[PDB]
Formats: C-alpha cells, sequence, structure tokens
C-alpha cells in the first residue's frame, strides 16, 4: 500500500518495468480494483503464469500468502528424547524427558513472559520415556 | 489606512453538473480544483489589491441542474442569482457560479459592476474553461463585483493603459497568454469604491475554511491559537507576537491593528477611520486583536442635511449619480432642467422607460425622472447609449442626459431609486415616494420620532452605536470611564 497517504489522484504511469506480480504486489490488485483515476493499463511483467498480463483482470487472493510457516520460537539447550502434554489443573503441562542427563524435566505454559520455564525435575537414571497420565 | 488593511473576501462557489460530468463525476477532484482556482485568484489579487479570497464554502451539483440553463450569460446570471437568493443563506461576501454551460458570448464571465457585499448582486457567473482560464475569469468577475472595470473613456483618451503591453491585461478579452499585472486605474477604482463605502463586508476573517488546519496560511483557523504566517514574512509583522503558530512566552495577539507591538492598545483607539459620513468609526473592543466589525449608516440616512442618502454604506446624490454614470467632471444640473424637461418631452425628460409613449412626470416632484447633468462627455465610463445622448440648452445651462445601460435590466440612464427629492422623499420605481414605500425599520429608540434616543447613530446591523461615554444599548444611561 505504498500509494497510501495520497489524495486527489488523476493518473499514474508504470511503464518499462518488470514487476514480478507476487504477494508484495497483491495490494496493487486491490488498489487497481479500488482506485478510479485515469491510470492506463498495467501489465505483470513477472511470473511466467502472467506474461505481460494486466492486473485489472488479475486477482490478488489467487496467489495470497497463507500464514502457516513453522517459525523457530524457542531453543532450549538440553537433550530431548520424548515429549508429552497433559491438562492438569486446566494447564497443558509438557514433560520433555532427557535421555542423557537422566532427568525427567517438566515444563509449563508461562502466562507472563509467554514462555516455558522449569516446573519440576523428576529424578532417575538414563530415562527413555516419561508418560504422564491423569487418573481422576 | 483602510485601503492598506488586508481585505478578506468570503467567496462561495456554486458549481453545475456540466463540468461535474466533464470532470469524470468526481466530487473530490472538483473540490481540489476549486481550491486551486481560489488559490490562484488569491495569488493574483495579493500582488496589488492586498485582498485574500477565502473559499468559505462551495457547492457542486452531482445530480443535475436545478434551474433552466441557457447560453445567454445574462439570463443564466439572473437565474443563478435568484437561486442564490432563494436557497443560499450562509454569509459570504461573493457568490460566484462556475458555469459548466460555456457562454456563447464574447465576454468570459458576467459579473455585476460594484455589486459585492449585496444579497442580490454579490457575485457573478464564470463559464467553463481551463484551470488558468477560469481562474482569470474569476479574477475579472471579482474585479467587476468590487467596481474594478476597464475605463472606456480613459481607453479612448489613453489616460491609463495596460502596462503589460505584451499580451494585454486581464480586464480585457481573455487572451490565451495571461498577463500578471493589473492597471493602476484598477487600484484607483478600488480606493474609490472602498472610500465610497462599498465592499464593507470584505473586512472579516473567517474562522472556518475548506482547507485543513495549515500552519502559516495567514488565517487563524480552527486548531491554531495564533497565526503570524510563514516565518519568512513574520519578521515584518507580528515578529514577537506569534512564532511557528505558537505564542512567544507571554503574548495576547498574532497580528491585527488593534494590537500594537504584540500588546493590547489603549481603549477608544480608532482601528478604522470613517471613509465618509456614511461610515461610522470603529473602536477596538479592548480585548479583541482584530478591528471592530465594519458598521455604516443604515440605509436611508442622508449624506447631508437633505441631499444625498447612504445606501449600503455608499452615498447617493444626483451629482454622485452623474459622476458614476458619466464622469467626475460631470455634475448634476439645476432644478431648471428638471422642471423644464421632465414635465413634457420625448427622449429629454421621461419618468419611465417607454419608447412608444413616454411616462409623464408631474410638477410636484421632478427629481426622479430623466437624470439631467451638466457637460456630459462623448462616452460614459460604463454602459451603452440607447441611441444618442440627449442634449438640451436669465441663465443659460448646458443641459444633458442619456440612457446608460448595464448588464442588468435596470437602466442607469434614469435616476436610481432612493435619490432624495426633499424631506424623506426619495426615488422608488422612477418616482419620488416617502419612507413608507421602502418600509425602513426603526432602530432601538426610546423617545418619539428619534433614532437611538436622539443622540447616537444606528449602524447597518440595525443596532445603535452610542456616542462617547454612552454604554447603554439604547443610548439612555451615562457611564463615565477613564
Amino acid at each position: 500500500d505504498i500509494f497510501k497517504g495520497l489524495d486527489s489522484l488523476t493518473n499514474v504511469d508504470l511503464r518499462g518495468n518488470s514487476f514480478n506480480c507476487d504477494c508484495k504486489l497483491k495490494w496493487l490488485v486491490e488498489w487497481l480494483g479500488h482506485t478510479n483515476a485515469t491510470v492506463e493499463d498495467i501489465y505483470c511483467e513477472g511470473p511466467p503464469e502472467y506474461k505481460k498480463r494486466k492486473i485489472n483482470s488479475l486477482s490478488s487472493k489467487d496467489f495470497d500468502c497463507i500464514i502457516t510457516e513453522f517459525a523457530k520460537s524457542q531453543d532450549l539447550p538440553y537433550q530431548s528424547l520424548s515429549i508429552d502434554t497433559f491438562s492438569y489443573l486446566n494447564d497443558e503441562y509438557v514433560v520433555i524427558a532427557q535421555p542423557f542427563t537422566g532427568k525427567c524435566i517438566f515444563l509449563e505454559w508461562d502466562h507472563v513472559e509467554k514462555t516455558f520455564r522449569n516446573y519440576d525435575n523428576i529424578t532417575g537414571t538414563s530415562t527413555v520415556v516419561c508418560k504422564p497420565i491423569v487418573i481422576e | 489606512n483602510v485601503e492598506e488593511e488586508t481585505k478578506y473576501i468570503e467567496l462561495m462557489i456554486v458549481n453545475d453538473h456540466l463540468m461535474f460530468k466533464k470532470h469524470r463525476l468526481s466530487v473530490v477532484h472538483t473540490n481540489t480544483y476549486a481550491k486551486s482556482v481560489v488559490n490562484m485568484a488569491d495569488l493574483i489579487y495579493k500582488d496589488q489589491l492586498k485582498t485574500r479570497i477565502v473559499l468559505v464554502a462551495m457547492e457542486t451539483w452531482a445530480t443535475d441542474n436545478k434551474f433552466a440553463i441557457s447560453e445567454n450569460p445574462l439570463i443564466t446570471l439572473r437565474e443563478f442569482m435568484k437561486y442564490r437568493r432563494d436557497f443560499i443563506k450562509e454569509k459570504s461576501d461573493a457568490v460566484h457560479l462556475f458555469s459548466g454551460s460555456q457562454f456563447e458570448s464574447s465576454r468570459s464571465g458576467a459579473a455585476y459592476i460594484g455589486g459585492i457585499c449585496s444579497l442580490l448582486k454579490g457575485g457573478g457567473v464564470n463559464e467553463f474553461g481551463k484551470t488558468d482560464l477560469m481562474a482569470v475569469t474569476l479574477a475579472q468577475s471579482l474585479a467587476h463585483n468590487i467596481g474594478i472595470i476597464s475605463d472606456k473613456r480613459k481607453l479612448a483618451s489613453g489616460e491609463c493603459k495596460c502596462e503589460d503591453t505584451w499580451s494585454g491585461c486581464i480586464m480585457g478579452d481573455t487572451g490565451y497568454y495571461l498577463p500578471k499585472k493589473f492597471t493602476q486605474c484598477n487600484i484607483e477604482e478600488y480606493h474609490d469604491f472602498l472610500n465610497s463605502g462599498g465592499g464593507a463586508c470584505l473586512f472579516n476573517k473567517p474562522s472556518k475554511l475548506l482547507d485543513p488546519p495549515e500552519c502559516g496560511n495567514g488565517f487563524i483557523e480552527t486548531g491554531e491559537e495564533c497565526d503570524c504566517g510563514t516565518p519568512a514574512e513574520c519578521v515584518l509583522e507580528g515578529a514577537e507576537c506569534c512564532k511557528k503558530c505558537t505564542l512567544t512566552q507571554d503574548s495576547q495577539c498574532s497580528d491585527g491593528l488593534c494590537c500594537k507591538k504584540c500588546k493590547f492598545q489603549p481603549m477608544g483607539t480608532v482601528c478604522r477611520e470613517a471613509v465618509n459620513d456614511c461610515d461610522i468609526r470603529e473602536t477596538c473592543s479592548g480585548n479583541s486583536s482584530q478591528c471592530a466589525p465594519n458598521i455604516h449608516k443604515m440605509d436611508g440616512y442622508s449624506c447631508d442635511g437633505v441631499q444625498g442618502i447612504c445606501f449600503g454604506g455608499r452615498c447617493k446624490t444626483r451629482d454622485r449619480q452623474c459622476k458614476y454614470i458619466w464622469g467626475q467632471k460631470v455634475t448634476a444640473s439645476d432644478k431648471y432642467c428638471y422642471e423644464k424637461l421632465n414635465i413634457e418631452g420625448t427622449e429629454k425628460g421621461n419618468c419611465g422607460k417607454d419608447k412608444d409613449t413616454w411616462i409623464q412626470c408631474n410638477k410636484r416632484d421632478v427629481l426622479c425622472g430623466y437624470l439631467l447633468c451638466t457637460n456630459i462627455g462623448n462616452i460614459p465610463r460604463l454602459g451603452e447609449l440607447d441611441g444618442e445622448i440627449t442634449s438640451t440648452l436669465g441663465r443659460t445651462l448646458n443641459c444633458s442626459g442619456g440612457h446608460v445601460k448595464l448588464e442588468e435590466d435596470v437602466d442607469l440612464g434614469y435616476v436610481e431609486d432612493g435619490t432624495p427629492c426633499g424631506p424623506q422623499m426619495m426615488c422608488l420605481e422612477h418616482r419620488c415616494l416617502p419612507v413608507a414605500s421602502f418600509n425602513f425599520s426603526t432602530c432601538l429608540s426610546s423617545k418619539e420620532g428619534t433614532i437611538c434616543s436622539g443622540n447616537g447613530v444606528c449602524s447597518n446591523e440595525l443596532k445603535c452605536v452610542c456616542n462617547r461615554h454612552w454604554i447603554g444599548s439604547d443610548c439612555n444611561t451615562y457611564f463615565p470611564h477613564n
């Protein structure tokens, strides 16, 4: 939406440029569907599916960027062989076991920093799996 | 003085649907287009006239034309003005029509001469054209409305001419190549009009504009506590008063005559001396930076003991009528011609305009019939001659008269309405009639047959302006003060 912050527009030129029509240009589609100035025809000198193709007929949501990409949100430092979840006190606690340290680490959803901090370190030696069950 | 003061003409633009369709039916484009035209005309007027044209409002008809639209500039102008009278009510010094219907005449725009600050005359019509073209047309029409017109007698005599001899001047027929300079007779007519009292409503600063709050635009608008303009020109005027649209420590003003050296001036100071007897001197309120609102003698007040009457702040005599119609050297003739020509005669003395059977004028009063002056020149300053100028000759007097016309149906050749014939005896429909014909209102008076309790003069707003050391509204109580 780079043309935002402008008013009383009559015409624009967009010639001699090889715009690659993609998500960055999606709003242009919307803009070309919304603005009613005297701007001449504009072409997608871009993706092979749109060879010099007009944006007026071309749509934006056809190549919309779906928001589902696994973002790296945290990096704990300790080895992790088996992970689990369980709703205790309506809190979805997580038990990331550890095979090498020989310790059954607990984690909880911290509501203040939006993080995961230590909750309990169950002892043992060379564990494999810590399956938590909630009976009554 | 009053001429050097910054005039503020509150203009409102009426727009028809022809140019709305020509502008691709866009409201915002038309709005910004009108703003640009107003700014361009203000830039024209700022160089010499020192007058800012404030676009107070504007109306554009996205639907269609309300009234009949004709190629005749006069008929279309009459229709626009009557529509303004019927519907338009907001206060505006000028009401100008951008005519989408391009007039089929030779003149660019049709505006009344000296008609500003009037309900039925304050504005004109400007036809469709290019941005610069209709900007020039609006400038010419607003010059017309303020009495600034090209002087035909001086054009013929060469007394004053266009200093932009390259492409002519603005007042003439609009050439493609626009000039940049007005003639000196334009400014001289401006001083003559302002000194006569006309254009008294151009001395108010609007608080609301079509422009968003802009720092340094020369007007203290909404959201701006003070405004001295751009700091480039703020040094000369209001340097310590307002800075960057903000006050400088302890301050009370930004500009204005009633506030010298950024501080309040003493009470009783005259921020505007009266131009003539029809004007009333204005004194600052003591806490307002801007000068007092323009107040003139109410319509019907005489310029002198008997002769002359102030209408709209402008003096009117038979001599003044001859001066405006014919010229300064032309003066009104004596009662001899009035009683020896208006009683009986064709083309020489006539009450009403009837070519076939001229209207007879009685001997009771002959001062509203044919306007008779002395030493009428070859051509009048403005108007046209319906045929030839009438000339008629113990005392011998050079007796003359005419049928000077105008862009309106009213004939300037006869005596204008309201010219005195005697005690409370003034022209109405080419006849001497009393005040009861005009139904002039009575100001705030307490005694019988007096104005403002005798001592004091009522202003144009039908409100008493009592004399010195008289604070009462109706001039009844004396309050000494220092």
